[PDB]
């Protein structure tokens, strides 16, 4: 998180990936030469950095796809019908479009348009989905889902957020009692 | 003279070194946070309001049709006082690329304390200076019409040179001079034969028809030279005319702080000596119509924390004022890793 | 087994005692077939050649740093970084 020094380390990496994605490579391979080409796909990082060095603004926005442009509230009553839609340097020209503002609209409208972009895009991925925080994510919400679905407020809503932790002790110890599991919150894979 | 200490807001984390601090109609603002701007305040441009040593850093909304600014963080800055305005150029972005653009700040609307700044992109023409950092800008009049001059300061390896070994590596420009139109935005550089090494966190004032630089860090032989230098610039009609002068009686200071502590009266405070040497003792300048004179100013009172610290920032607040940080306590460390401090002059 | 250098001199020096035998190999024996294996041993050609690299064929640690001037004026940086040079740890692993 303390980007200045992670830009001033990386930097050079990234200029040296970049000059290597147009050019052969050449050396002996046990007896003769031979040359080579690359192509890169930079996509084991987490969720949290890829929306830190594209350019998306923090987690909690309403912008929530990194690789779709569909608001948090959009998803709610579509849910599953678009497309992937974000390359690098779309990010590159929207973050142009947002230093520049030309058609002098507001703060608010523009962040309409740019959909989310309010920083310099730092370095290149290829757009996807990281498997073991999407499986750590999932059962987390699982497990959100049981420990409300035994406070039955599906009937009643609005509780204290007393009961609820109460229901969150009941559901540890029987699950202790019937799968006899050790307590932990850090959920591990 | 009078110190005092002050207490800190809770996101006191925007504050780094290398910041700016412009006084915009005796209001401060603060300007060049760490890290991007936010989702809580996308300019990032603050209010730098300060009130019983206890500062509430309120946002800043801009205008309509301003260009939102990217937090520069060694930037130039001066005061074109021709409907006051603001100019910044050079600085540098949170992913180290260097912009060489021109920004600049102005005032829309003030309704009750709550303001709207409004600020252009300016781009140049002619000989362009290299983009770069912790050089001086500063403006000038002359017959009636004014022009800016501008002092270089280091920067990165041009496009051959930079080897991704020493990618990081940085050097002085070349000592030239530029001369600026704001009008248009014109260029002209001129080789000045009397100024030859480079020169950086150097400290420029300007009185209306001649700029005055004393102090700076030069790199190639990495030294603080002793000297100060009288710029002499003028407006003709004609072709405007660059002239210099060495003048005798200057200090070795590396980035200090200065302040108009009086109508054509100024003083610096401390900076660094040596290497490891803080400056501790600061001195005033009584600046004359054509006379130039420094001097000790009366070594006010620190604590023992700043005396034994290793370094410091800070910035000129506006009136006689000027605000300054140190990093954190290593054999104290319960702390948030900056302290500040606030200096008066009366 | 992430043994460390000391120890396994000891289990060296013990089992040549012990069998007469030498089955396990000394210390500079070791580092100078080490040096096969890190990044920055063998010679190669970048064609067409790359802007900005410098193309010598020895490049082994460096400092992350890239040489960033750091001093009381500057910036205060406070990290430590070591890395290769992309190009070298490439070819070591291809080889
Ligand atoms: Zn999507």
């Amino acid at each position: 998180s303390d980007h200045e020094t992670l830009t001033a380390i990386l930097s050079p990496l990234i200029a040296e990936r970049e000059a290597m994605k147009s050019s052969e490579l050449t050396l002996e391979m046990g007896g003769i030469p031979r040359t080579f080409k690359f192509i890169f796909r930079g996509t084991g990082y987490d969720e949290k950095l890829v929306r830190e060095v594209e350019g998306l603004e923090a987690s909690g926005s309403v912008y929530i796809c990194t690789l779709c442009d569909t608001t948090r509230l959009e998803a709610s009553q579509n849910l599953v019908f678009h497309s992937i839609t974000r390359s690098h340097a779309e990010n590159l020209q929207r973050y142009e479009v947002w230093r520049s503002n030309p058609y002098h609209e507001s703060v608010e409208e523009l962040r309409d348009r740019v959909k989310g972009v309010s920083a310099k895009p730092f370095i290149e991925t290829v757009p996807s989905i990281d498997a073991l925080h999407c499986d750590i994510g999932n059962a987390a919400e699982f497990y959100k889902i049981f420990q409300l679905e035994i406070g039955e407020v599906y009937k009643h809503p609005n509780a204290s957020k007393e009961e609820r932790k109460r229901w969150q002790a009941t559901l540890d110890k029987h699950l202790r009692k019937r799968m006899n599991l050790k307590p932990i919150m850090r959920m591990n894979g | 003279m009078s110190l005092q200490m002050v207490t800190v807001g809770h996101n006191i984390a925007l504050i780094q070194p290398g910041f700016s601090l412009m006084n915009f109609d005796g209001q401060v603002f603060f300007f060049g946070q760490k890290g991007w701007p936010k989702r809580s305040c996308p300019t990032g441009v603050f209010h730098f309001d300060i009130k019983q040593n206890h500062l509430k850093l309120k946002p800043a909304i801009f205008s309509k049709d301003s260009c939102y600014l990217p937090p520069l963080r060694y930037p130039a800055t001066c005061s074109y006082k021709g409907k006051h305005q603001y100019i910044i150029h050079g600085g540098k972005t949170p992913n180290n690329e260097l912009s060489d653009k021109i920004y600049i700040m102005s005032v829309a609307c003030k309704n009750n304390k709550k303001v709207t700044f409004r600020c252009t992109e300016k781009d140049l023409v002619g000989d362009v200076p290299e983009p770069r950092y912790g050089h001086s800008i500063d403006v000038v009049y002359s017959r009636g019409k004014s022009m800016g001059v501008l002092f270089g300061g280091r920067s990165y390896m041009p496009s051959t040179q930079r080897t991704t070994e020493k990618w990081n590596s940085v050097a002085d420009c070349l000592p030239h001079v530029f001369l600026i139109d704001f009008e248009f935005g014109c260029a002209t550089s001129y080789i000045l034969p009397e100024l030859q090494d480079g020169l950086s966190f150097h400290v420029s004032i300007a009185r209306n028809d001649t700029v005055y630089i004393l102090g700076g860090h030069s790199l190639a032989s990495n030294i603080r030279p002793a000297n100060l230098y009288r710029i002499r610039v003028d407006l003709p009609l004609g072709t405007p005319a660059v002239n210099c002068t060495v003048l005798p009686g200057g200090i070795s200071v590396s980035s200090a702080i200065l302040t108009q502590t009086n109508n054509d009266e100024f003083v610096i405070v401390g900076g660094y000596q040596l290497e490891n040497q803080k400056r501790m003792v600061c001195s005033l300048v009584s600046l004359g119509d054509n006379t130039i004179e420094i001097s000790e100013m009366e070594t006010p009172d620190w604590t023992s924390d700043i005396k034994h610290s290793k370094i410091w920032f800070g910035s000129n607040m506006g009136n006689g004022t000027i605000f300054l940080g140190i990093p954190g306590d290593n054999k104290q460390a319960m702390s948030e890793a900056f302290y500040f401090y606030t200096l008066r002059c009366s | 087994t992430f043994l460390s250098c000391s120890q396994y001199h000891k289990m060296y020096r013990t089992v040549k005692a012990i069998t007469g035998r030498q089955i396990f190999q000394p210390l500079h024996a070791l580092r100078n077939a080490e040096k096969v294996l890190l990044p920055g041993y063998h010679p190669f050609e970048w064609q067409p050649p790359l802007k900005n690299v410098s193309s010598r064929t020895d490049v082994g640690i460096i400092d992350g740093l890239s040489g960033l001037a750091s001093s009381v004026d500057e910036y205060p940086v406070d990290t430590i970084a070591k890395r290769f040079r992309y190009d070298s740890a490439l070819v070591s692993a291809l080889m």
